């Protein structure tokens, strides 16, 4: 049960366009989809927590 | 400052992200650095196929007149957007497969003219990364709910000016997507390299990792994905093989003793980070500086 | 069909499927990835309307349609409801690579082929980048009384079920392929006819969990 | 920004020579290259240009079809193909960059050189 | 696109106005380059877009012109001055250079 | 910022709204911070209100 719920958070979105990392970077520019990855980083380590 | 310490050695990176001088003992876990001469492999499936090419030319000049000024904003310009009429409303791609090209027609030294993202969900030269559309359509006029990208001339070591914007509108979906180029004798069907780390974008999935060949014989289905959403392996439609994904770096683990890095816990065969030992455990192997003539 | 005569069954009362029956050529039918070991939930065509036989029958079948027309003598209970999924049981490794498959419309006829002789695909707009020693597919559509030619795209080597829904859905080995557009009819008229199909029927959607293994 | 070229040498007509040119102090991939030779006591003469992307190549009269340009952008290395040598193209070669910095994205205009090598010559 | 440099050499003295031009055989309205060539080097930039002085280069410089003839003149002659001169255009991808000129010291 | 207010008309005012903008026009005063900023009175692409 704890893992499960660990690992089903990698496919929120978490309001960002995509729950893939690589999928940011090969759509904006560096300056436009760090802000798009921070709300991943900011997402998936409460989901640590 | 009082003392420093360099993030060059095995033990001193560990103090460095461990953000301490002194590391108490036990199990760290790592991770090796990822190559950059990264190949690129495709795989896509054959479809209807037509390509329209979205071509923005951009041109300026100064006022040719009395005064020689250079520094100033430029007085006439001139952007087309390929084959857009006003009349006819916006250009909407209406084909399987399309690209974007940026062509600079300035020839003034030191100008150049550049396009940014705005308030766009993407960029403008980023769109031929297999990125997905229901539907597309771009214009030189205002699109009412859509997005804006600036137009922007530069001047070397000056400021820039802007001079323009391209508006776009889209919806989501699958049926119309962005490619790189037609390139003349790309098979852009099935090219992948094997045993070595590689970007991948196969069948509208894109990451980076490994690919290998499996002998398991899935009848279902093209594409194997894990819980994560990670893609798994896929299946080549017109071999029948199945290819397996692994990442480039997986985590290791290394054993600190005394402010030493006595072994470390491996997935491979390698005597990695310097050591000149490696056995075979049941689950892994471990490699260290190790005799094996101890008993405590 | 043909082994442990259970491979074709009894439909129960209401059109379930017999808890004991091995799902044979019986794909788990998805639109993007697919499941290889776990318990899911979803929505899939199992619900029958009608399953007949069609190796060792001598019907031969024909054309099948999604209401009842075409169908043959059903196995168990059957109905006279409009289904929405026609499921062609394919045998062991048994390829379509040399035959056509009918299909019936509001606008005409149209018949999907697959080949490997550019002769017999006529006109083929650009199919750049493909290895030209192999066979690929198209699709001829009949608007009344003009033909038209289009490419569509490949088919693997070995094909172990067919499914096609009203809604042009085209599915293989449980994957959607194609979409092409409502279709009304449709008729698996293939070399080696008879040998080739083993099962057909007529299926509705339900609610069902599924146990899967191996993608299986 | 220091500039260097190799592959000089002599070569009979009609073989193959591997030319070469390095760059650094700047960012490669935003300026176009170009290949110029001067033949013993004639001018300048245009060889060949590459985009910053590589994605347009363009030749002279004379060089066109004989010889081929590319760059590697992983390295900040300019290369030429010498193919089919005639007797005239025994001269000293010069690698130069462009002036205008323009976009990995974009194709553009070039021809304002500003920083150049320091020539290998050729000859055959 | 042809160009020619006239005379293809002079000589002048230490504080002479010296002046060059080269015709272009078309309308190239403003694209010129002039470079500086000491033999035994490679050549550098003096002045872009005709009239424009390189960051790098001394003020004693200067150009002007527009249509088909411009002109390149230098306010006093200096002893490192001697060297040979080009001028090429940049109006059509397939540039060319002019006939280059030799000053000469007195 | 400077706003003028050259109505003349009894029981008649002048005023300015954020809209959409992360800043009001009378506050940027208080010590903020830019790297460029620039004014118009017709629309600017990638801009507020
Ligand atoms: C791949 O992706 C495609 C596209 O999304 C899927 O296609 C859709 O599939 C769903 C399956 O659920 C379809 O929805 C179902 O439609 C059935 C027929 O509905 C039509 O007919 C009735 C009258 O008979 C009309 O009233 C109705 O408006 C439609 O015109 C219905 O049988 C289903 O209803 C049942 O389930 C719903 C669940 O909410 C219940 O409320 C109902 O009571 C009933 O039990 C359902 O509506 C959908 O229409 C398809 N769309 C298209 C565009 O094709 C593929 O199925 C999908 N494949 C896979 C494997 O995922
Ligand atoms: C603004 O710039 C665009 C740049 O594309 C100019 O359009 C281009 O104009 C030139 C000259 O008219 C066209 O060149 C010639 O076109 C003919 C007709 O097809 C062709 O036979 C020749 O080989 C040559 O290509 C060019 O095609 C055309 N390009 C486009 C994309 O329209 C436009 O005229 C400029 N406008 C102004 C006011 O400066
Ligand atoms: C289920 O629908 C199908 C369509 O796929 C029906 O098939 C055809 O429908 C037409 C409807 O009138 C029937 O038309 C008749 O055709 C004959 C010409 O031969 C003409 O004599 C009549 O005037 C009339 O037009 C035709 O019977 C029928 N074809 C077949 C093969 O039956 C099928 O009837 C439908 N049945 C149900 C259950 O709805
Ligand atoms: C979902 O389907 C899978 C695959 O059919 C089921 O796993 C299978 O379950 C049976 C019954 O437990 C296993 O058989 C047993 O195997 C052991 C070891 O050989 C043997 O001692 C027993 O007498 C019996 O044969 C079978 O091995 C196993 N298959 C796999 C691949 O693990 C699973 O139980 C199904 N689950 C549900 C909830 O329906
Ligand atoms: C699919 O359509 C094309 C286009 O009509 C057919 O190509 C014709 O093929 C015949 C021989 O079978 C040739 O004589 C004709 O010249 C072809 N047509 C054209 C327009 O060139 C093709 O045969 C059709 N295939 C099937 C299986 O129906
Ligand atoms: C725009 O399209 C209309 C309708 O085809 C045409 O009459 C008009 O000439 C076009 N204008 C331009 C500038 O292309
Ligand atoms: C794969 O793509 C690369 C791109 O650099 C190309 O060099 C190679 O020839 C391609 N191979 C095939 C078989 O398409
Ligand atoms: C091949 O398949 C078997 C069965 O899955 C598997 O255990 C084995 O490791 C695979 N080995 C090779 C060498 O392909
Ligand atoms: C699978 O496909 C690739 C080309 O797509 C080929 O190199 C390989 O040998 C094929 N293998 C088999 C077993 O057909
Ligand atoms: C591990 O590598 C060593 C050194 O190459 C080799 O001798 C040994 O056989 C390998 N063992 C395994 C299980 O891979
Ligand atoms: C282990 O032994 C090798 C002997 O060459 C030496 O290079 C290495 O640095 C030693 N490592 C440690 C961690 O003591
Ligand atoms: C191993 O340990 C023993 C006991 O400490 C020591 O005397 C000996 O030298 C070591 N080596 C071997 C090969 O026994
Ligand atoms: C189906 O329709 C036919 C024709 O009317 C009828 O004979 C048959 O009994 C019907 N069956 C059912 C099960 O409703
Ligand atoms: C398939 O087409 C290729 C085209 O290269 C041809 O060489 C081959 O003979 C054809 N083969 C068959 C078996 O029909
Ligand atoms: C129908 O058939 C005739 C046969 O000669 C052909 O000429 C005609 O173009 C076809 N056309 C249409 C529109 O259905
Ligand atoms: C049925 O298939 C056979 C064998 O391919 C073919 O000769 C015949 O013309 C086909 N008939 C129809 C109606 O498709």
């Amino acid at each position: 049960n704890s893992l499960n719920h660990l690992t089903s958070q990698l496919r929120q979105n978490f309001q960002a366009i995509s729950s893939s990392i690589q999928a940011i970077y090969d759509r904006l520019d560096p300056p436009q989809a760090d802000q798009q990855v921070d709300r991943l980083i900011t997402g998936r380590l409460a989901a640590l927590n | 400052i009082a003392n420093i310490i360099y993030c060059n050695s095995v033990i001193n990176r560990l103090r460095c992200d461990q953000l301490s001088f002194d590391v108490p003992d036990g199990f760290y876990s790592t991770s090796p650095i990822q190559p950059v001469e990264l190949p690129v492999s495709i795989v896509s499936l054959p479809v209807y196929h037509k390509h329209t090419f979205i071509v923005l030319y951009v041109n300026f000049e100064h006022r040719r007149g009395p005064g020689k000024c250079y520094n100033c904003r430029p007085a006439v310009i001139n952007i087309t957007l390929a084959n857009f009429n006003e009349t006819k409303g916006p250009l909407c791609v209406d084909t399987s497969h399309f690209t974007t090209q940026f062509v600079d027609n300035v020839k003034l030294a030191r100008w150049s003219a550049s396009i940014n993202t705005g308030n766009c969900p993407f960029s403008f030269g980023k769109v031929n990364n297999f990125v997905k559309f229901g539907s597309v359509c771009f214009s030189l006029k205002d699109i009412p709910g859509g997005c804006a990208m600036p137009i922007m001339a530069n001047l070397v070591n000056s400021k820039s000016h802007n001079i323009g914007s391209l508006y776009v509108s889209w919806s989501d979906g699958d049926v119309i997507t962005g490619v790189p180029k037609p390139v003349e004798g790309v098979s852009s069907f099935m090219n992948v390299t094997l045993n070595k780390c590689t970007k991948y974008n196969i069948y509208d999935v894109s990451g980076v990792g490994v690919i290998r060949i499996s002998n398991d014989t899935f009848l279902n289905g093209i594409t194997y994905t894990s819980t994560s959403g990670n893609l798994l392996g896929f299946k080549d439609v017109t071999n029948g093989t199945i290819y397996s994904i692994t990442p480039c770096n997986p985590p290791d683990q290394l054993v600190v003793y005394q402010q030493a890095v006595v072994g470390a816990m491996l997935s491979e065969n390698f005597t990695s980070y310097g050591f000149s030992n490696v056995v075979e455990m049941p689950k892994f192997f471990y490699a260290s500086n190790g005799t094996y003539n101890c008993t405590d | 069909c043909v082994g442990h005569s259970e491979n074709v069954f009894a439909v129960e009362s209401g059109g379930y499927i017999p808890s004991n029956f091995a799902f044979n050529n019986w794909f788990l039918l998805t639109n993007t990835s697919s499941v290889v070991d776990g318990v899911v939930r979803s929505f899939q065509p199992l619900l029958l309307n009608c399953l007949w036989s069609v190796s060792g029958s001598q019907f031969t079948t024909g054309f099948v349609y999604f209401n009842g027309t075409g169908r043959g003598a059903c196995k168990g209970f059957y109905s006279n409801a409009s289904s929405d999924v026609i499921r062609y049981n394919i045998n062991f490794e048994e390829n379509l690579r040399r035959g056509t498959i009918l299909f019936k419309t509001s606008y005409g006829a149209v018949v999907f082929y697959c080949t490997n002789n550019t002769l017999v695909s006529g006109d083929a707009h650009i199919p750049s980048g493909t290895v030209l020693g192999n066979f690929y597919c198209f699709v001829n559509t009949t608007i009344g009384n003009e033909t038209t030619s289009a490419f569509v795209g490949a088919l693997p080597k070995t094909v172990r079920e067919f499914v096609i829904s009203r809604t042009g859905h085209f599915y293989i080995n449980g994957y959607r392929y194609f979409s092409l557009g409502d279709v009304e009819a449709v008729n698996f008229n293939v070399t080696n006819a008879a040998t080739t199909v083993c099962t057909v029927a007529l299926a509705s959607y339900a609610d069902v969990l599924v146990n899967v293994s191996q993608t299986a | 920004v220091q500039l260097v070229e190799s592959g000089g040498g002599l070569v009979q007509p009609g073989g193959s020579l591997r030319l070469s040119c390095a760059a650094s102090g700047f960012t490669f991939s935003s300026y176009a290259m170009s290949w110029v030779r001067q033949a013993p006591g004639k001018g300048l003469e245009w060889v060949s240009a590459i985009i910053g992307s590589g994605s347009n190549t363009y030749y002279a009269d004379s060089v066109k079809g004989r010889f081929t340009i590319s760059r590697d952008n992983a390295k900040n290395t300019l290369y030429l193909q010498m193919n089919s040598l005639r007797a005239e193209d025994t001269a000293v070669y010069y690698c130069a960059k462009d002036t205008t910095p323009r976009p990995l994205y974009s194709s553009g205009w070039y021809g304002s050189f500003d920083y150049w090598g320091q020539g290998t010559p050729v000859s055959v | 696109i042809q160009m020619t440099q006239s005379p293809s050499s002079l000589s002048a003295s230490v504080g002479d106005r010296v002046t060059i031009t080269c015709q272009a055989s078309q309308d190239i309205t403003t694209y010129l380059n002039w470079y500086q060539q000491k033999p035994g080097k490679a050549p550098k930039l003096l002045i872009y877009d005709a009239s424009n002085l390189e960051t790098g280069v001394p003020s004693r410089f200067s150009g002007s012109g527009s249509g088909t003839d411009f002109t390149l003149t230098i306010s006093s002659l200096q002893p490192e001055d001697i060297a040979t001169y080009y001028c090429q255009q940049y109006d059509n991808l397939f540039l060319t250079f002019g006939g280059g000129t030799k000053v000469e010291i007195k």
